[PDB]
């Protein structure tokens, strides 16, 4: 329970916005959507689980 | 004891204030031998907050959005660095001491009664510096007066602005853009640099080096149906090939060098030019008002006026003024509704074209050879 003690909220408060902001030119790479497939098995049983 | 009526007051003692017992904090410069020193600061960030001396009635909230309304707003001008520097060249044998403060808009909200001020709420804001120089020779006593400063006090001109709180136009039918020249401010110096005092012999110089290069055009339209910032800035780059609107990367600087015998104020404000997009059909029938910065405007009172009497003023509508020279340019403009059909072949003489529902086009062609059609 003392892990966010040090964030001082006032300061924050006080920072003046961003306005001007000189980017860099390779900051995005891609998006790698992610595929799954789902199996399905068989256990035939004569004990009802 | 102020003359006005009962109530709340905003008032603006004005620009060029200096606090006190804050005189030598930034130290000063010593020349010699014909040397010329250049002393300067950038009022930029860590030197550009406010202070509130607020009193219970008053609040920083209220004092600080009570003077952005009326005055300039110094929040977002806090962002965008302003440099002013003093150059100063010693003699040829002799000793000179310079040092630099910073100077301060004073505002304050007060609450009269009776014609008798019982509360008063203060904001300084930074806005430029002032530096006092004195020729010397080893052993000399200067007055305490020349380091020492025990209370606040206005070199520039005192005021007291205030503010109580509660033609044949023989066109076609269709667009048209209008320049109306350069030079235009804000009242109640709201587009204001900065002033800037120039003791005799010395010289100032205020510049806006770009180091951002964000700006603060003002639009205005009388129909939002039709017109928007997108639609104006897109018809005036199709009009004047306006390709920055909020961006700049053009420097102005201004330069003034006092007499020998005589001080100096120079004034440094913000311009800008006024282009109205006018949609006259038979009779205006729409009107924008778009205000792109400019490279500034620069005044210079000679000296301050004899002290006399600090007259109170109040503050004037709020509008425009014009400082430039005056002009009208007009350029017609393709409304992007109608639609315009390009001809591939030139024109030469008997030519027909067939019209290819009730609604108007345009049609794109040259000539083959110069003449009369």
């Amino acid at each position: 329970d003392s892990s966010l003690d040090n964030v001082n909220i006032g300061v924050i408060d006080n920072i003046p916005e961003i306005i001007d902001v000189n980017p860099y030119k390779e900051n995005c790479d891609k998006f790698s959507p992610v595929q799954k497939i789902t199996s399905t098995r068989e256990i035939n049983t004569n004990i009802p689980w | 004891t102020i003359d006005l009526a009962d109530g709340n007051y905003v008032v603006s003692r004005g620009d060029g204030w200096i606090l006190s017992r804050q005189n030598q904090i930034l130290g000063g410069s010593v020349i010699s031998n014909g040397s010329t020193g250049i002393v300067g600061d950038l009022r930029v960030n860590d030197n550009a907050i406010p202070y509130y001396y607020p009193t219970p009635s008053f609040n920083e909230e209220y004092i600080k959005n009570n003077i952005q309304t009326v005055f300039a707003n110094f929040t977002e001008a806090n962002q965008i660095p302003i440099g002013f520097e003093f150059s100063k060249t010693a003699p040829s044998n002799k000793n000179l001491y310079m040092y630099l403060q910073y100077t301060y808009i004073r505002y304050e909200i007060i609450k009269v009664l009776q014609h008798e001020i019982i509360e008063r709420a203060v904001l300084y804001v930074p806005s430029l510096g002032y530096v006092k120089s004195i020729e010397f020779n080893p052993g000399e006593k200067i007055n305490k007066d020349f380091y020492f400063l025990t209370n606040d006090k206005c070199i520039l001109n005192e005021q007291f602005l205030y503010k109580k709180i509660l033609r044949v136009l023989p066109y076609s039918n269709g667009l048209y853009v209008i320049n109306k020249g350069d030079g235009y401010i804000r009242t109640n110096d709201k587009d204001l640099i900065g002033t800037l005092l120039i003791e005799a012999g010395s010289s100032g110089s205020i510049i806006q080096p770009r180091l951002r290069n964000t700006t603060r055009p003002l639009f205005t339209t009388s129909n939002d149906a039709k017109f928007s910032q997108q639609y104006t800035e897109e018809r005036l780059k199709d009009a004047f090939n306006v390709q920055l609107f909020n961006t700049s990367t053009s420097l102005f600087k201004f330069v003034e060098e006092a007499p020998s015998n005589k001080n100096i104020c120079i004034k440094a404000y913000n311009t800008y030019e006024k282009y109205e997009l006018i949609d006259y059909q038979n009779s205006i029938v729409n009107k924008a008002e778009y205000y792109l910065p400019s490279l500034g405007y620069c005044e210079v009172t000679n000296a301050p006026s004899p002290e006399s009497e600090v007259v109170k003023t109040q503050v004037a509508e709020d509008g425009f003024i014009q400082n430039g020279p005056e002009e009208e340019i007009v350029v017609g403009v393709i409304d992007p509704s109608e639609n315009i059909q390009e001809i591939n072949t030139a024109i030469s003489d008997n030519y027909t074209y067939n019209i290819p529902n009730n609604n108007p086009f345009y049609i794109l062609f040259t000539v083959n050879t110069t003449g009369i059609y």
